[PDB]
């Protein structure tokens, strides 16, 4: 019977039936029921009947099992007294030469804080005051304490009755097993007795003595109770930097992490802290101790940085351990982070080195140059490293991978001004063979900006110029490009002067020159030819030209804050990326009304009527997600009553299968068809069920492009900031205004709040709500505010469109 | 046909419609029997009550029960509210086809296969009656809405009337005392096979399967095993009143009639459900729904829905209005045509509805309208919008088609639409679909007038003529152009004051009350629209927006009145009640009482003692009396209730004299309140009040800081021993200082074990004795000369007010 709530009746009658086995069932049958919750009392004076005195251990036991669970609610055969049908004749059962009964009897009472059965537990110690086992005398110590507890903190539980009272617990100290029960308000000499117990201690019983009294003067001095203390003890005396290196703390800590991968991840970190303590800028985080394992003598044998290879990874070990071991390999040994990742780039970056380095998709070739290249432009000293291995990257001579490379070292130049005069001639050889755009497009830029340094050009730029491959973008890049630096330095058959013409017609115009361009009719639609073309003023000469641009870099350029960088290492990048990091008539009337922070719904119930509505009960229900704290208790809806009956409200709970609309309220009365009718007290909302979560910007981009959020509305009192109403009334529809989607300035400051919700609703919930409020002689509409909503499927969409707008309710009664 | 209701529950051979309640049962061939809230969409019951076909399905709802019969040859009735067999007994020995239920003491009738219906007593051990005719199978029984007749339909080629409270059926010759039944040939050929003959009916169609009524009507109608359906008058037995219905392809099982439309609906065993003219006899059309065969029929006799059983399960559906115009005037509702003829007016919180004469409607609704003045009711009548039609005027407190032919009122003419506008009296009409303007010279105008057209809107309902083709339009008196037109959003109503020249719009939140063109007058204050609400012309505005009516203002107050037991529309406000009809169309009326009302008309004009009385069980709430009274920052309401420790608490902020506020505080049992009122209390100006409040927060350094700014020298040392022992030394310590020696210091400083800090203060005093010990107690040199001075005179002149600040002065307003 796993769990049959109507099954008593048949249980009665198994319970007395002249088969010990179907009595010990049926007793067995009601406990499991009791303890799923379910029907019992109906039974009792049978249950009773059969086991009272006896010596026979199993249906006692099973009747010894049955009060500690329901005792005091069960009553048919049992009722109110202090020798109660629990014990009466289970003093027989405490005082039976079987140790088992007697300790079960003498367990289980002792164990109830019962007052109707104060007395029989009391001499109930007699039970277990000889000790034939561990457990008897264990079984002592907690029924004494359990004993002290019910009602008896004086003079009823606290000496020795013949041996024990609340002093088992001195004995144990002494005595063969240990095991206090003493933890708190107890006898102070059995304090004491186990301390000395710590030295002839029994281990089950050193974890007991230990709980109470905890502090050691030694090292030990045995098992493993001691030892789970000592290294709480030890991790005091010396706190300093963490344990650094982790105590007794390592056995369970593995487990902590069973799946799998996690652990070695985690470890390879606490190594690399271990280390040593660097300087500690920006991913050069090793903390633990400065010298415990150094780093870098030049005697040292096999060395410590042979350990520090593996944390440099492509993936050498497995992606969870792979992330770890790229911030761990900067983390040691950087001047911040720069250094290390220019070394760990090198690796990963693409080449004719190795071709397990090296692949033919581009854009992760591409990003690949540009986080070697952006350690030099964030340190100096990787300039010069960067540029050389670039030029191999270059030496791939697919067109592709020649133009990934071209691409990043472009950006480089840009920063790194007549400093990369050298490349020029390495970047133009791969350029001819040519099916992709990007090839062209970074070619382009080094040979045109590099002009002084070479005089190759007609016969580079020409073979590509009558090459195809793709060329929409090219056009761009080769229009501000071509000409650049030192007016006449270059001639092949096509000197500066040949690049500026030439340089003129790819941007947009016509002209004999590389055998004509590939394409004139530039890129993206608002980029044109027109600001070049009226540029290169003095012929492609630093000056105030396409060189200067060239020679020099827009804006701020330093550092990996992503201002011609990318931030550390590509392949680790995209998991910092990924994570998100979020965090029968009846009259009603009503008012809901709060008093020292009380939440009520005040109802009056009324009967105007002369009829009879006896038999009224008041309910406040369980819709869903709404909830009563307390119902109206009074039975009021009498013949002309008028009462005032509270009913408390929360607003979060768990879904009920009854109806989801308003509140529902229930008055019963007189009536046998509609003895229970459902009338109202005032306005609650499906609104209500959503829940409130919040997103960062990050959670909301994701969600942002998980899942559309096209639809609009625009909401009028959105006149108003993101703070007054509209943060007020997306409260209401558990909604959150967090993190912006704006761009402010002089022209732009709509307020952008980014909202989120988890609705119970089996959506989420978010929006963007834009207040177009001028900041432009031409506003949208403008005060009032459009906001942009989704839900996950758009149905709490909506929620947020007209929950922006108002919303207020009073009464007055 | 809409479809409400539609539950797949395979072969349905009984239906039954409740006649209390809007609920279906269905007996099926599976023996599963299930009882439906078919508009809720909630099961009540579900019973396996034989293993093969049950075939009869009835409703006992004279006490709250419903009976089946199965083909296990039983009655067996049953509970839906406790399910449990209420009791079983033998209706005859085959399957149990339909069964009926007496309404005289729990007597049941079932109509079995076996050629006979019984009738059985449980009550008491009697079998009262068995009713025979049958040569071959009563495949139904059905009653009439009176308890004393029923009819059953045979296959042996006949309808049977029967007397249930009879033995048979009833009859007996006055012009003979011999049995009315003859087994000659006399005037009619039949043999002796009844006690005597009340009605034998023909039901020749080769048997008829079933027969049921119109609610309102003697005439019965019939589907039976061929192909046809054939109607009967069971009242007379006549066959000159019989026409037979064509267009079934297979044998009709059933046949049964329309309780809300002039068609007999019928349903057959082929594949087709046919509906059937009822002023023709003959087959309008044909549906199929391909749920293949029906095997059975119902018609509502509580005229809600209709109902067809066939062999995939059931579907209730729909022929019935939603959302109808209506307006109130003093007592009566006139309200557009909807399910169960017309009712109306009386109840309030009961689904009864009782009848009063009131119908604005009397013939099918062209239109309905009130008159401005409220004193004539327009109805267009003969439909169309082609140029002409009817329309009939009635008198708006009791309505006939026409009062009297020989008075003016009461008239008609045509006029394909006509609808009452303001000058109130006037009205306009469309007789050409253009608009013409409508007078009779004098009174309420009832006579059409040619005049005056227009070639813009098209005719309809309205009252103020309202006509659409793009907009709701509102129509000029004596102008055939348009007044104005309205757009806005709708919840498929239009709200009238009660007065036809105004009109109330539902917006986006709540109601807008409107008067005649389109012109705001207010806006009705709640968050959600309201489903209606209804004006007293201005001023008193009632309104349900759920379950309950309430007043969205009177005089400034604001109110619930009272809750019904069922979602409600107001019809109108016309005189202190408010009268409300639903979807349904019940009526629940509500008294505009003096409760909430009377309660803030006193508060406002700022009458306390009126207010006392006024206070009472219906109003009381939690916040309108007991705790709204706590909102005035000159309190005044506030001093009436400040019964919470809280309300109290707050009176006294307000009023900003804190010696309320204390006891308040300590009411609050807290702490926090003591502080912030004594801070409040430094703001009356007063430091004694302050003192004893901060003392008991423990505030002794707040207060050691207050006291020389005070200028109270003993009350300063208090403090400076009760922070002693706190180690404040940002409280201890100051009181030194602010007395002209340091000596206070000095020794706090020593038990802080700060000899240094004690030597300084001390020394400087020239209490280098006292700076001495500090020394030798401690580590001596004193010798020292700090950033401050360490030796160098201390000495202030104390408080030289002999008036302190405790003792500020007040007078208080």
């Amino acid at each position: 019977m796993d769990s049959e709530p109507p099954s008593e009746i048949s249980l009665k009658n198994d319970l007395e039936k002249g088969d010990v086995k179907s009595k010990t069932e049926a007793l067995k049958k009601v406990i499991i029921m009791i303890l799923n919750g379910e029907k019992l009392p109906g039974l009792l004076m049978t249950i009773i009947r059969f086991v009272l005195p006896l010596q026979d251990h199993t249906i006692k036991k099973l009747l010894l099992v049955f009060w500690e669970i329901v005792p005091k609610t069960t009553p048919d055969g049992r009722l109110l007294h202090e020798m109660i049908l629990v014990c009466d004749a289970y003093r027989k059962d405490l005082q039976h030469p079987n140790e088992f009964i007697r300790g079960s009897t003498l367990r289980f009472l002792c164990k109830l804080k019962e007052a109707e059965l104060l007395e029989p537990l009391m001499p109930a110690i007699r039970a277990c005051l000889e000790h034939r086992h561990s457990y008897v005398r264990r079984n002592a110590v907690l029924a004494i304490y359990t004993i002290y507890r019910n009602f008896e903190h004086l003079i009823p539980d606290a000496p020795e009755l013949i041996h024990d009272f609340l002093v088992n617990e001195k004995d144990a100290s002494c005595k063969r097993n240990a095991f206090m029960m003493l933890i708190h308000a107890d006898q102070d000499r059995a304090l004491d007795y186990l301390s000395t117990c710590i030295d002839q201690v029994q281990t089950f019983g050193d974890i007991l003595q230990l709980v109470i009294v905890e502090l050691i003067y030694k090292v030990c001095h045995a098992n493993p109770s001691e030892r789970a203390r000592f290294i709480r003890c030890i991790y005091n005396l010396l706190q300093s930097s963490s344990p650094a290196v982790k105590y007794e703390a390592a056995g369970t800590l593995v487990t902590l992490s069973s799946a799998p991968t996690a652990i070695k991840a985690a470890a390879q970190c606490y190594i690399d802290l271990i280390i040593k303590e660097s300087d500690n800028n920006v991913k050069l985080i090793v903390l633990d101790r400065l010298v415990e394992l150094k780093e870098h003598p030049a005697h040292e044998r096999v060395l410590q940085d042979l350990v520090m290879d593996i944390l440099r990874v492509l993936s050498t070990p497995d992606l969870e351990v792979r992330k770890k071991t790229l911030q761990l390999a900067l983390d040691l040994v950087s001047s911040r982070n720069v250094e290390e990742l220019v070394i760990v780039l090198k690796k990963e970056v693409i080449k004719t080195n190795n071709v397990s380095e090296h692949e033919d998709t581009d854009k992760y070739r591409q990003l690949l140059v540009r986080t070697l290249h952006s350690c030099s432009v964030r340190f100096p000293d990787m300039a010069a490293n960067v540029i050389p291995v670039l030029m191999e990257f270059l030496s791939d001579s697919n067109e592709a991978a020649a133009a990934d490379v071209l691409e990043f070292v472009r950006e480089a130049i840009q920063r790194f001004d007549n400093l990369r005069m050298l490349i020029v001639e390495k970047m133009l050889e791969v350029f001819h063979a040519i099916k992709s755009v990007k090839i062209y497009r970074g070619a382009l830029w080094i040979l045109g900006e590099y002009c002084s340094t070479k005089e190759d050009i007609q016969s580079v730029m020409t073979e590509v110029r009558r090459s195809l491959g793709e060329i929409p973008i090219v056009e761009s890049e080769i229009k501000k490009e071509a000409g650049e630096l030192k007016p006449e330095e270059e001639i092949t058959v096509g000197p500066v002067q040949k690049l500026v013409t030439e340089m003129g017609t790819y941007a947009t115009q016509s002209a004999l020159s590389s055998s004509r361009p590939t394409k004139k009719e530039e890129d993206r639609p608002p980029l044109r030819g027109f600001l070049l073309d009226g540029d290169f003023f003095v012929a492609a000469s630093l000056a105030t030209t396409l060189t200067k641009i060239a020679l020099r870099y827009v804006a701020l350029v330093q550092e990996k804050k992503k201002q011609n960088s990318f931030v550390a290492e590509a392949m680790l990048l995209m998991a910092t990326i990924l994570h998100l990091g979020k965090s029968d008539p009846v009259y009603a009337e009503a008012y809901v009304h709060v008093n020292q922070y009380d939440i009520v719904l005040d109802v009056l119930v009324v009967n105007q009527t002369s009829d009879t509505l006896q038999n009224c009960t008041l309910e406040l229900a369980t819709l869903g997600d709404l909830k009563l704290v307390e119902k109206p208790s009074p039975l009021t809806l009498a013949p002309h009553d008028f009462a005032n009956i509270k009913a408390n409200v929360k607003v979060a709970s768990t879904e009920n299968g009854i109806i989801f609309g308003n509140i529902v309220y229930d008055v019963s009365g007189a009536a046998s068809d509609r003895n229970c009718v459902v009338l109202s007290d005032i306005h609650i909302d499906i609104m209500d069920y959503i829940q409130p979560a919040t997103c960062t910007d990050a959670e909301f981009r994701q969600m942002w492009a998980e899942f559309e959020w096209e639809n609009k509305v625009t909401v009028n009192t959105n006149m108003t900031d993101l703070n007054d109403y509209l943060q007020h009334i997306l409260k209401s529809t558990n909604m959150k205004c967090l993190t912006p989607e704006k761009a402010l300035s002089g022209y732009c400051g709509f307020m952008a709040a980014n909202l989120y919700a988890r609705s119970i609703f089996g959506e989420d919930a978010l929006a963007n709500v834009s207040i177009e409020k001028p900041v432009h002689q031409g506003p949208d509409a403008a005060v009032t505010g459009h906001i942009r909503i989704r839900a996950k499927s758009q149905g709490m969409a909506l929620s947020l469109g007209d929950k922006i707008n108002l919303s207020q309710k009073k009464t007055s009664l | 046909m809409l479809t409400k209701f539609e539950t797949k529950s395979a072969r349905v051979k009984g239906l039954s419609f409740h006649p209390k309640r809007p609920w279906i049962l269905t007996s099926l061939h599976n023996g599963v029997i299930q009882l439906w809230d078919y508009r809720m969409c909630t099961l009540i019951d579900k019973f396996d009550e034989h293993d093969g076909p049950v075939r009869g399905i009835d409703f006992h709802k004279q006490q709250p029960l419903f009976v089946s019969g199965g083909d296990d040859y039983k009655i067996k009735v049953w509970n839906y509210k406790l399910r449990r067999c209420l009791f079983t007994l033998l209706g005859h020995l085959d399957y149990i086809r339909t069964t009926f239920f007496h309404h005289e003491y729990p007597w049941i009738l079932s109509a079995s296969d076996d050629q006979t219906i019984r009738v059985w007593n449980w009550q008491s051990r009697t079998c009262v009656c068995v009713l025979t005719g049958h040569n071959h199978y009563v495949m139904c029984a059905q009653f009439h809405p009176s308890e004393d007749l029923v009819v059953s339909a045979s296959l042996d080629q006949t309808v049977r009337v029967w007397d249930i409270s009879g033995l048979r059926k009833k009859n007996l010759s006055p012009g003979a005392v011999e049995s009315d039944v003859r087994g000659i040939t006399g005037v009619d050929l039949f043999g002796t096979t009844d006690a005597v003959v009340k009605h034998v009916l023909e039901g020749h169609d080769r048997g008829v399967n079933w027969a049921a009524f119109h609610p309102t009507m003697p005439l019965i109608v019939s589907g039976a095993d061929d192909r046809q359906v054939k109607i009967w008058r069971m009242n007379e037995s006549k066959a000159w009143e019989v026409d037979t219905c064509r267009g079934h392809y297979n044998n009709v099982s059933c046949a049964v009639f329309h309780p809300r439309q002039e068609l007999i609906l019928s349903n057959s065993e082929d594949k087709s459900i046919r509906v059937w003219d009822m002023s023709k006899r003959t087959g309008v059309q044909t549906f199929r729904r391909d749920h293949d065969r029906f095997w059975v029929l119902a018609a509502h006799p509580n005229l809600n829905l209709f109902a067809a059983g066939h062999d995939g399960g059931m579907i209730v559906f729909k022929l019935e209005r939603e959302r109808p115009a209506y307006a109130v005037h003093g007592n009566m509702l006139h309200y557009v045509k909807d399910r169960f003829l017309r009712q109306l007016d009386f109840n309030s919180s009961k689904d009864v509805a009782v009848m009063q004469l009131r119908s604005g409607s009397k013939f099918p609704v062209f239109n309905m309208s009130y008159n401005p003045a409220e004193n004539a009711v327009l109805l267009c009548t003969r439909a169309s919008n082609l140029e002409n039609s009817t329309y009939d005027l009635y008198t708006i407190p009791k309505d006939a088609d026409s009062q009297n032919p020989d008075a003016p009122e009461g008239k008609r003419s045509s006029g394909l639409t006509a609808v009452w506008v303001a000058r109130n009296r006037f009205a306009v009409l469309d007789r050409m679909h253009s608009l013409l303007i409508k007078n009779l010279k004098n009174e309420i105008t009832k006579k059409i007038q040619v005049p005056n057209c227009d070639e813009i809107f098209y005719a309809g309902t309205g009252n103020l003529l309202l006509r659409d083709a793009d907009s709701i339009t509102l129509f000029d008196v004596q102008q055939k152009r348009t007044l104005a037109s309205v757009k806005i959003s709708k919840v498929k109503y239009v709200i009238w004051s009660a007065d036809m020249s105004h009109v109330a719009l539902l917006a986006k939140h709540a109601i807008v009350i409107c008067n005649r063109k389109l012109d705001a007058l207010c806006n009705i204050h709640e968050n959600i629209r309201v489903k209606s609400g209804a004006w007293d012309e201005s001023g008193v505005f009632i309104y349900t927006t759920s379950n309950h009516i309430k007043y969205a203002v009177t005089t400034g107050d604001h109110g619930i009145i009272r809750t019904l037991d069922l979602p409600i529309y107001v019809t109108r406000v016309k005189g202190n009640n408010v009268y409300c009809l639903d979807r349904e169309c019940r009526p629940r009326v509500l008294t505009i009482d003096p409760t909430e009302f009377k309660f803030k008309l006193a508060l406002i004009n700022r009458k306390y003692d009126e207010v006392l009385h006024m206070v009472r069980n219906a109003k009381l709430v939690g916040q309108s009396i007991i705790a709204y009274l706590q909102k005035k920052g000159y309190p005044e309401v506030a001093l009436h209730f400040v019964k919470d420790e809280k309300t109290r608490f707050s009176l006294a902020l307000e009023c900003g004299n804190i010696e309320i506020a204390l006891e308040a505080a300590k009411a609050l049992d807290d702490k926090n309140c003591w502080e912030k009122l004594g801070e409040v209390a430094l703001l009356q100006g007063n430091h004694q009040i302050v003192e004893m409040c901060y003392q008991r927060t423990k505030n002794f350094d707040k207060l050691s800081f207050l006291y020389l700014i005070t200028g109270n020298l003993e009350k300063l040392r208090k403090m400076m021993k009760i922070a002693e022992i706190r180690k404040d030394m940002s409280g201890h310590y100051q009181n030194a200082l602010y007395l002209g020696d340091v000596s206070e210091r000095v020794r706090i400083l020593k038990n802080c074990g700060q000899k240094s800090l004690a030597y300084l203060s001390a020394a400087t005093h020239g209490l280098d004795e006292e700076a001495e010990s500090l020394k030798e107690t401690f580590d001596p040199e004193k010798e020292t000369i700090p950033d401050i001075d360490p030796n160098a005179k201390l000495l202030q002149p104390p408080a030289p007010i002999m008036p302190l600040d405790t003792n500020w002065p007040l007078l208080t307003v």
